[PDB]
């Protein structure tokens, strides 16, 4: 018959999801934001669409912080984003408390993955909204996550989600084939400002604001900190550049 | 949501009925008919047993007849294990009852009590009535012998005679138009007999098919004594009454 | 404590109760009336803890008038008394328990017979010819005793009572204002007004 | 003080051939106070019997409770319940109260319908069961019965034995403590009938 | 989250009929056929085996369980709904009777437990029926050997001996020709091998055939010795051998 | 009416749609899985699949870690896959702890399979669309593989195989023991029967496999390990060299 | 009860005399007082028997949880499992521990953790009512970075004069070896330690 | 009471006297003090009876039910675990002490359990007021590798120190041995030294001697 | 399609929308046009009270939440009422606990995270207003607009409610101008005023029908209504 995508945990006939499916839809439909892992941290980057002058510039901040050593961004529905962080920053304190030590990465990412993954199991709850990066560094290494709608979640070389995520993966599997050993932070902040750049041009109707982060070992001392000033306007130029 | 597979199991129709009631008790009308007859000297109950088989153990089977109290026992018409339900917490109120006043409980209380019952799950809790009908034969120092019947509606009325179940009119018409107020027990053990027989919709009636009790008070001792009847007993009664 | 007596004779129970009502240094009345009838042939006489007493006694009034009115019929005696033991005995285990003592009089309408039952806080209940609660019973159990019969007519066992409560009013240390007494029967309750100086 | 010392009061029971008797004093006191000559210890439910010792109102309520539940286990079961059976129901129904337990010494007493065997049980107030081969004692003059028993008795007895052995037991252990007497019952059973005596002794 | 589905899934239809349940029975027609005969000094269960592979251990898979010592239970339809029924049969046992009375509930008794769990799932809310018929067979001091089929609706009838599932019909048709009340165990036990054979697809060996009884006392399967009245568990769950054994003089 | 394919109730023919969905969900990843037991060991491989080149292929699994001793494999979606696994590991330490002894495979499968029985009777839990497959050599009953699905359904297996192509890897399997005679793979090294697997794996998919393209998990007395890249490649080193 | 832990070059090594009692009477002399919580980390008890033994559990418990799902726990994180449970139920428990574990990145470590629920990271630890009497001793003979011997030695010195004075102490003194070597277990009997 | 719990080569057993006391007056002459947790699980309680019995057959009950589901015999270490975490919840308060043995898959072994919840291990060991009077025993005569029957030689004569020794012991010796590769044996009464001598007269009365003041048949039949 | 997918805010449509939420949105559409600007010391809320009859009041749309911070809204009042009340409680507990007066920034974070919990589960709905909050806090003057969506953005001005558009390009244009208007409230209200009269069209901004408040450096957050904002009418 029909009907199997009105309610959120019924499994249509040949084994899917739909109000899942019809989420992820609102994910595309979503600012594009993305990620790139460098040799000793992270970076995190977002579109962020300038609907007029009367939005005060470098304000609406997307990316958020969760604990101190970790970088969040999504792209979807807004609240659905900070809904997830929220219950992030409450598993990550958890975590500390009881252990001592920050959370883990890989620990935070699952703790994410759980719960979004518990929003597909009753139709009494809608699914997440909403495609998240998210990363940092940790007592072993860096690491760069994308979490889906459905709650499925995978460790990424690089990552990319929204409006212009097709552009943004292709420029990163290129980063990803010319340069096996590892691009750097300083580096990938760069080349994170070109690829939101190009990526732009699926919405290049608009007019918009890069937001960029990162988490390095040797840059910020594993604590995930915003570009701010001269070292953002460097990499705004660096893509104005390479955009023409 | 859920809303969507809720039967809402308790509501008026536009003519002011309650649905799952009068489907329950069209369930009860294919059901085993039972009669309760009542004498000047006792009360009789008879049922037949719906459904049999040769290997069926009848010495061991009880699905119609349950004694409730040493004064007072019960005639089934519908779905045993709903009944048996009723029928627990029928014994547990009578016990009660006799804990907090050191006297057996008046006939109609405990009757009152489980049709209450019976009417909750038709005002509230969204929950399908119990597809049952009893018929109750007890006895007490304030009304002496008692007929009562209830059924899923919650509602209750005492009788001289009556049936439930099955053909229950042509039943009714039949002890209607036999029943006398001077009746002795088993002047009424023959008449339920007769009824029973004439709306079988089996071939004959057999004991095999048949449960029967009594509650007489022995005049050779003074106190009130249920008789549930022996399947030996019930095919000797049968053969006295001209019915073989 | 307070004066809590109870005689049954032939046809009926008699209840004799003091009338003070003492809060330490002042007694604050003397014309207390420490009694509640349950049912036209049932009165409930009670002595204990300041609060308790009456708002238990009313507690039980109430319930038994449901009772009456749900089954239009009124409870025996027995069953009353049964009533109030589990009622007590509940008390007894909870957070803070209802510190009275009762005595129930009824004449049973069907048994065509008086009854007396005392009941103590405990839930301790058992059936006499005469009771008391509290000192009482200590200095009038041993009068009691010697002229109680079975066959007492109401006047009998009133001037047995009479006698009792003048040993009373003679050998306790207490004032306790004098005894209003009821007498329960066939035909109901009705108040002896005249036992202060019968 | 002693919620045990209260009422006073005492229960004994004795197996012989083929039976097993047991026996009660009848005082309910207040303390010094005697109040009633007529408070009977033991009661039965079929043919098995319970005499229960300690404070008066535990004493009614665990008797309303096992009447209560022996009629639910005989609508259930379609038979009435045996001594050993009812035995491991009175201590679990004991023990359920562990923290907050009623102040009584039940004993049981009754004979197996099935095997004829004489059967008799005592519990502390917990519910913890001593199964006796000959006796048992109950209440406030218990030390009094055990020196009464432990002598008076022997096995085997007859039940017109046995119904002077145990009644020598009550009656002498009853006059030596102060909150026992004013009148005893015994009870004698065997697999077909129960008989109930009444004993005359001093009242007071 | 929460469950939120606190109406009845099972109700009556204008007909009268209760869908969920009368669904559930058809589950159960489904389902493989077993079956139970009362003897006169014991009772016993049988139902086939059917390996959903032979890469599967039959072993690993009992469909014939004990519930007491003295009482066992086999069924037909929903293998899982089987399962979670006999885990809480087993333990109602216990918490509703073992713990109160110090003795092991009478096969009667512990039936009413378990038609009652099934009841419940028939009008507690969010919930469908148990998709499973059982045959419970068990002894107790007062009402010796005894037989009971309980079905999805909480129904439960004391039988002398019946089938249920796949060929019910035919098998009870054959049961009703051989029984009778003079039947020793052996002869129910040969009975219930001859009755099920026809039922019974492929191999029909004592690997593919679940078989217990509900006999006399085994004081071997006790585990201890030194009180007199613990003499043993009457039921007995027969080996592969016994099996094979009884079927060369089928 | 119609929503009896919705919720877990019964269809007019007695079926639940819900559930049997659900075992269509387990083939989504498009991955198989098999299961042997050694002399002394069990084995269970896994087709590895990383299309994405962003992805970290190290981070790509679906086998878990449940225990020092119980190892599970899983064929369905990963988010439904970790629910499991999750739950799994919790009720092992819970066990443990309420018990004083390791839970033992086939036990831990029983209770994961009444928790999927039960979404499968109570209407507002959704089953999980996989099948886990756990494995460990049980200190009394030494190598063991049990399967559960959603359904509630779980036994114990000599050997097995879930996927896409379950049905050809599963003939391939019986067709050597119906030869053998005997319930499992008389290797006494885990790492020739680890070779078995991924030899009977190749023959019945009939496809070769690189490094890459496996996942090896390996349960012994007291430990559950997982091969790495090159604990496989030196696997499929010695099977090419006799091929 | 004597207990301590020290560590040293290659680890950590933890010790702890075998008595308990009721009064005077000496329950058990036997007693195993070096409890493990995981595979390499490990405990000393002091305090109630009942009381340690419950938290020794229910740590063992969550690291094996911790460890299912994140790997291998620090010590860091055990002695905080430990703290986490003595500091919020300070009220009802009566626990003197000293967690001891080794790392790899670390090497040894040792956490005393008293009564209040408190934690303190030390070179090497000593509690239990035998360790009053040598505090003296160990502070003037403790050395950082022993070898196997020497600590082994420092230890079984230290705890025989615990043992020599405390009354509550006494049996043999059990040791536990923790290194990347692996789990080494000791025992010296009275005969060896008492004429020392 | 005296208890005691002594392994040997390939099992464990135990044993306990069987008096019974209520302050200084013997209750019963002949209680016991051993419990069956399953088959071959078996306990030696001291302390408050009620709660021996009854912290033995709740994690008996519990233990039958984890044996049906798991399919596995039951392991001391299991019942172990029950009793000490059950006990220490209740802090004390249930006063139980008990010596718990058995054989399974695993071995056979040997704990002892306080009522607070703490738990020890020993080849031998004694709990209840005949304690020091038993230990004395053990400790001068247990040796590794005794024989079952060494062992049931001095479990049997540690129960008589405290017997003979201790007024809180007395009557008889019942012992239950768990060999690992057979059925677990309660001896019941394995030991009777205290048989109470012939009385001196009979005292039997006779009939008539008692005054009765009425009579009557009780109703039995309903 | 729609029909489908609109009957509750736990469903997503085919093409990932919230109806329910868009039709909430739409109660917005229907209110009374409200407007709010700032310059760098003031934050002004200037909104359009609607009158039911002409024997009705002129309902108010402006409420205070704390002495540095307030809103103006446009939709079904009873939300805005539970919105505000809301962030008063969260204004009050911030300086209670911490002694410190709530980030404007912060305060609008809270009323996402409120607003997005009616959107997710079973039972409830969004909330039916559309909110303007002004504040002077630690880094000056603020302008926020919240959305029952849970979106909620800093600007310099805006406006929201029917024909809200007039304003909105008017203060687009308007913006180097009002945004220096510092020092100098009765300009920047006057600005405010003249954004709003964009969007008028039935009537004309009367006494008993305009409504402004102000915030700023030394300007505790006040409400001006009638003969009080009769200078500006």
């Amino acid at each position: 018959g029909t009907g199997y995508d009105l309610s959120n945990s019924v499994f249509s006939p040949d084994g899917r999801n739909f109000q899942v499916e019809y989420a992820v839809k609102a994910v595309e439909n979503g600012t594009t934001s993305i990620g790139i892992k460098c040799n000793d941290g992270v970076v995190f980057a977002v579109e962020k669409l300038i609907t007029s002058k009367l939005l005060v510039p470098q304000k609406n901040v997307k990316i958020q912080v969760v604990d101190r050593h970790i970088g969040c961004v999504y792209s979807g529905l807004i609240p659905d984003g900070r809904h997830l962080v929220n219950r992030g920053r409450e598993e990550a304190a958890s975590f500390k408390k009881l252990y001592k030590t920050p959370i883990p990465i890989p620990a935070f990412a699952d703790r994410l993955g759980q719960y979004v993954q518990a929003h597909t199991l009753y139709n009494s709850v809608r699914p997440f909204g909403v495609s998240t990066i998210f990363g940092g560094v940790d007592k072993n290494g860096a690491h760069l996550y994308m979490l889906e709608p459905s709650g499925s979640y995978w460790g990424y070389k690089g990552a990319a989600t929204g409006k212009g995520r097709q552009s943004a993966k292709a420029e990163l599997e290129k980063l990803v084939d010319h340069h096996p050993e590892g691009l750097s932070a300083r580096e990938a902040v760069k080349q994170a400002a070109k690829i939101i750049y190009l990526a732009h041009e699926d919405n290049k109707e608009k007019d918009f604001e890069l937001e960029i982060s990162w988490c390095s070992l040797s840059e910020t001392n594993g604590l995930h900190k915003f570009v701010k000033g001269d070292l953002l306007q460097e990499a705004i130029d660096f893509a104005q550049k390479e955009i023409n | 949501g859920s809303r969507r597979y809720d039967s809402r199991t308790t509501i008026f129709s536009p003519e002011g009925r309650l649905y799952q009631v009068e489907y329950a008790l069209e369930s009860i009308s294919h059901a085993g008919t039972a009669i309760g007859i009542m004498a000047s000297d006792g009360i009789v109950l008879a049922a037949e047993r719906k459904v049999t088989s040769t290997l069926l153990e009848q010495d061991t089977s009880t699905e119609k007849l349950y004694k409730l109290n040493d004064k007072i026992a019960v005639a089934v018409a519908g779905l045993t294990a709903d009944a048996e339900i009723l029928i627990n917490t029928a014994r547990i109120h009578a016990q009660n009852y006799l804990k907090t006043y050191n006297e057996d409980i008046p006939v109609e209380i405990l009757v009152r009590r489980l049709s209450d019952i019976k009417q909750g799950y038709t005002q509230h809790g969204g929950l399908r009535p119990f597809g049952v009908s009893f018929i109750y034969a007890g006895y007490d120092d304030r009304y002496g012998y008692q007929l009562y019947t209830s059924n899923p509606s919650g509602n209750y009325t005492g009788w001289k005679a009556i049936s439930v179940g099955a053909n229950t009119s042509a039943a009714q018409t039949l002890l209607q138009m036999d029943y006398k107020d001077d009746m002795k027990v088993d002047d009424a053990i023959e008449l339920a007999l007769k009824t029973l027989s004439k709306t079988t919709d089996s071939s004959a009636l057999t004991y095999d098919r048949l449960e029967f009790a009594t509650i007489r008070k022995g005049a050779n001792d003074g106190e009130v004594y249920q008789k549930i009847f022996k399947p030996q007993e019930i095919k000797d009664i049968l053969v006295k009454t001209g019915i073989t | 404590m307070d004066i809590i007596l109870g005689i049954r004779v032939q046809d009926s129970v008699i209840l004799a109760s003091s009338k003070a009502v003492t809060r330490g240094i002042s007694v604050l009345k003397d014309s207390d009336d420490k009694t509640r009838q349950l049912s036209p042939h049932t009165l409930m006489s009670f002595a204990g803890e300041a609060g308790d007493t009456v708002q238990f006694a009313e507690y039980i009034q109430a319930n038994i008038q449901l009772y009456s009115i749900r089954e239009d019929y009124e409870l025996s005696p027995q069953a009353v008394s049964s009533f109030v033991r589990q009622e007590l005995a509940k008390s007894i285990r909870s957070r803070r328990p209802y510190q009275v003592n009762v005595l129930i009089g009824g004449y049973d309408k069907k048994k065509n017979k008086p009854e007396l039952y005392q009941i103590d806080y405990l839930g301790t209940k058992v059936e006499l010819p005469y009771g008391a609660h509290g000192y009482s019973g200590f200095y009038t159990f041993s009068l009691l005793d010697h002229h109680y019969r079975p066959d007492m007519t109401t006047e009998e066992g009133l001037d047995l009572l009479k006698l009792c409560v003048q040993e009373l009013e003679k050998r306790m240390p207490m004032d306790f204002k004098g005894v209003i007494v009821k007498i329960v029967d066939k035909d109901g309750i009705r108040q002896v007004d005249d036992f202060q100086a019968q | 003080s002693d919620p045990s010392s209260i009422n006073g009061g005492i229960v004994v029971a004795m197996t012989g051939k083929d039976c097993v008797a047991i026996a009660c004093d009848l005082r309910l006191g207040s303390q010094s106070l005697g109040v009633s000559n007529k408070f009977e210890k033991i009661f039965h439910y079929g043919h098995v019997f319970l005499g229960i010792t300690g404070l008066a109102t535990d004493v009614t309520t665990l008797n309303e409770m096992f009447r209560y539940k022996t009629n639910l286990y005989k609508l259930k079961e379609e038979r009435a319940i045996e001594p050993e059976t009812f035995t491991q129901l009175v201590s679990s129904s004991l023990y359920e109260r562990r923290f907050g337990p009623y102040f009584v010494g039940p004993v049981v007493a009754g004979i197996n319908s099935k095997s004829g065997k004489p059967f008799i049980a005592g519990f502390d107030l917990i519910g913890c069961i001593d199964e006796a081969k000959d006796f048992i004692v109950s209440g406030t003059a218990s030390d009094q019965l055990f020196g009464m028993c432990e002598s008076l008795y022997e096995p085997n007895l007859e039940p017109e034995d046995l119904f002077e052995t145990i009644s020598q037991a009550l009656l002498n252990a009853a006059d030596r403590d102060a909150l026992s007497g004013w009148g005893a019952v015994v009870y004698i059973i065997k697999k077909d009938e129960v008989v109930k005596r009444y004993l005359k002794m001093r009242q007071d | 989250m929460t469950d939120r589905y606190s109406f009845s899934l099972t109700t009556f239809s204008p007909s009268g009929k209760l869908g969920q349940i009368d669904y559930a029975l058809t589950a159960v027609k489904q389902g493989v056929t077993s079956l139970g005969i009362k003897a006169t000094n014991g009772v016993v269960i049988a139902t086939e085996k059917k390996s959903s592979s032979p890469l599967a251990m039959s072993e690993t898979l009992s469909k014939v369980s004990l519930l007491t010592p003295d009482i066992g239970a086999v069924y037909s339809g929903m293998g899982p709904d089987y399962r979670v029924l006999v885990d809480k049969s087993r333990k109602v046992a216990h918490t509703s009777y073992k713990r109160i009375y110090g003795e092991y509930p009478p096969t009667k008794l512990l039936v009413s437990e378990v038609a009652k769990i099934m009841q419940e799932a028939t009008q507690s809310g969010g919930v469908r029926p148990f998709g499973v018929s059982l045959l419970i067979a068990g002894h107790d001091e007062f009402n010796g050997f005894s037989l009971y089929q309980v079905d999805p609706s909480g129904s439960y009838f004391p039988w002398k001996a019946t089938a249920i599932g796949k060929g019910s019909v035919a098998a009870k048709t054959f049961l009703e020709k051989r029984w009778n009340d003079e039947l020793e165990l052996e002869d129910a036990i040969h009975i219930a091998l001859l009755t099920l054979k026809e039922s019974v697809e492929g191999e029909f060996n004592g690997d593919t055939i679940e078989l217990a009884i509900i006999g006399d006392e085994n004081p071997d399967l006790l585990g201890y010795t030194g009180i007199p009245t613990d003499k043993g568990p009457r039921f007995r769950k027969l080996t592969s051998q016994e099996i094979n054994d009884r079927l060369e003089a089928l | 009416a119609g929503y009896d394919r919705h919720i877990t109730i019964f269809s007019p023919e007695g079926r639940l749609y819900q559930v049997e969905y659900a075992f269509k969900a387990t083939n989504q990843t498009n991955i198989n899985s098999l299961a042997v037991r050694g002399k002394d060991c069990t084995v269970v491989i896994s087709q590895k699949k990383v299309p994405d080149k962003l992805l970290d292929p190290t981070t790509v699994s679906y086998i878990f870690c449940i225990s020092r001793t119980i190892g599970m494999v899983v064929n369905g979606p990963i988010p439904d896959a970790r629910n499991a696994a999750l739950r799994a590991k919790a009720e092992a330490a819970e066990f443990r702890y309420k018990y004083g002894y390791d839970m033992p495979c086939d036990v831990l499968a029983k209770r994961m399979a009444n928790l999927s029985q039960i979404y499968t009777q109570r209407a507002y839990m959704r089953p999980l669309g996989v099948i886990l497959t756990f494995v460990s050599v049980d200190e009394e009953l030494g190598p063991s593989i049990y399967k559960t699905d959603p359904a509630g359904y779980y036994v114990g297996y000599k050997a097995t195989a879930t996927g896409p192509k379950q049905q050809e890897i599963t003939t391939n399997l019986e067709n050597h023991f119906k030869k053998s005679k005997i319930d499992h793979i008389n290797e006494e090294s885990w790492e020739k029967v680890v070779e078995f697997a991924i030899t009977h794996m190749i023959d019945a998919l009939g496809t070769e496999f690189s490094k890459n393209d496996l996942e090896v998990g390996v349960a012994t007395k007291d430990k559950f390990f997982t091969l790495s890249a090159e604990n496989i490649e030196e696997r499929l080193v010695a099977i090419a060299e006799q091929d | 009860t004597s207990i301590m832990a020290v560590t040293f070059k290659d680890g950590v090594i933890l010790g702890a005399d075998s008595r308990t009692t009721t009064g005077a009477y000496i329950a058990n002399r036997v007693t195993d007082k070096l409890t493990r919580v995981h595979d390499k980390i490990w405990c000393c008890r002091s305090g109630s028997a009942a009381d340690t033994q419950a938290i020794a559990d229910i740590v063992q418990y969550h690291l094996e949880l911790y460890t299912s799902q994140y790997g291998t726990p620090s010590t860091e994180t055990a002695a905080s499992v430990f703290k986490e449970l003595c500091y919020e139920n300070k009220d009802n428990l009566t626990a003197g521990i000293i967690v001891a574990g080794y790392d790899d990145k670390n090497k040894g470590e040792v956490y005393t953790i008293p009564l209040g629920g408190s934690v303190h990271k030390l070179p090497y630890a000593i509690a239990g009512s035998g360790s009053t009497f040598i505090y003296g001793y160990c502070d003037k003979n403790f050395r950082e970075n022993m070898s196997k011997e020497e600590t082994v030695d420092f230890i079984k010195h230290s705890l025989s004069q615990a043992i020599k004075w405390d009354g509550s102490s006494g049996g043999v003194i059990r040791m536990v070896v923790l290194t990347a070597a692996g789990v080494e277990r000791l025992i010296f009997y009275p005969d060896e330690y008492e004429q020392l | 009471t005296t208890i005691v719990g002594v392994k040997f080569n390939n099992g464990v057993v135990i044993a306990a006297d069987t008096r019974s006391t209520q302050g200084p007056i013997v209750a019963d002459k002949n209680c016991a003090k051993l419990h069956r947790i399953s088959p071959k699980i078996w306990c030696a309680g001291a302390g408050t009876a009620a709660d021996t019995e009854a912290v033995t057959q709740l994690i008996g009950s519990n233990i039958e039910l984890h044996s049906l589901y798991t399919s596995r015999e039951p392991r001391v270490v299991s019942a172990l675990q029950m009793l000490k975490q059950h006990l220490f919840k209740y802090q004390g308060h249930i006063g139980a002490y008990l010596i718990v043995a058995g054989v399974d898959p695993t071995g056979s072994h040997l704990f002892s359990i306080h009522a607070h919840g703490s738990t020890d291990v020993g080849y031998y060991l004694s709990l209840g007021s005949g304690s020091l009077a038993a230990m004395a025993v053990l400790e001068s005569h247990w040796k590794q590798d005794l024989t079952k029957e060494e062992a049931i030689k001095l479990a049997s004569d540690a129960i008589q120190a405290g017997i003979w020794n201790d007024l809180g012991s007395g009557s008889n010796v019942d012992v239950c041995v768990m060999e690992i590769g057979k059925d677990a044996e309660y001896l019941r009464n394995y030991l009777t030294p205290n048989v109470r001598e012939e009385k001196q007269k009979s005292y039997k009365f006779p009939r008539g001697t008692t005054a009765v003041l009425k009579e009557s048949i009780v109703n039995i039949c309903d | 399609f729609r029909n489908n997918y609109d009957g509750d805010t736990v469903t997503f449509s085919p093409t990932g929308r919230l109806f329910q939420v868009e039709y909430a949105l739409e109660a917005i559409k229907q209110g009374s046009v409200t407007v709010g600007l700032r310059s760098n010391t003031h934050a002004v809320l200037v909104a359009l009270k609607r009158n039911a009859d002409e024997l009705s009041s002129y309902q108010k749309k402006i409420i205070k939440c704390d002495e540095h911070m307030g809103l103006s809204l446009a939709g079904l009042a009873p939300d805005a009422r539970v919105l505000s009340n809301y962030l008063r409680q969260q204004c009050n507990y911030s300086s209670l606990v911490f002694n410190r007066k709530l980030a404007v920034e912060r305060a609008g974070h809270l009323l996402c995270d409120k607003a997005q919990k009616n959107t997710q589960s079973y039972g409830g709905r969004p909330y039916g207003v559309g909110l303007l909050i002004i504040g002077y806090d630690k880094s000056g003057a603020h302008l926020l607009e919240f959305q029952p969506s849970g979106n909620v953005t800093e600007l310099y001005g805006t406006a929201i409610g029917a024909r809200s558009q007039g304003a909105k390009t008017y203060l687009e244009r308007t913006l180097d101008t009002f945004i220096k208007i510092d020092g100098n409230p009765d300009e920047l209200i006057k600005a405010g005023v003249e954004a709003i009269s964009q969007s008028l069209r039935d009537e004309s901004l009367t006494v008993d029908n305009l409504s402004i408040a102000i915030v700023g450096k030394d300007t505790p957050f006040t409400i001006y209504d009638g003969e009080a904002v009769a200078k500006y009418i």
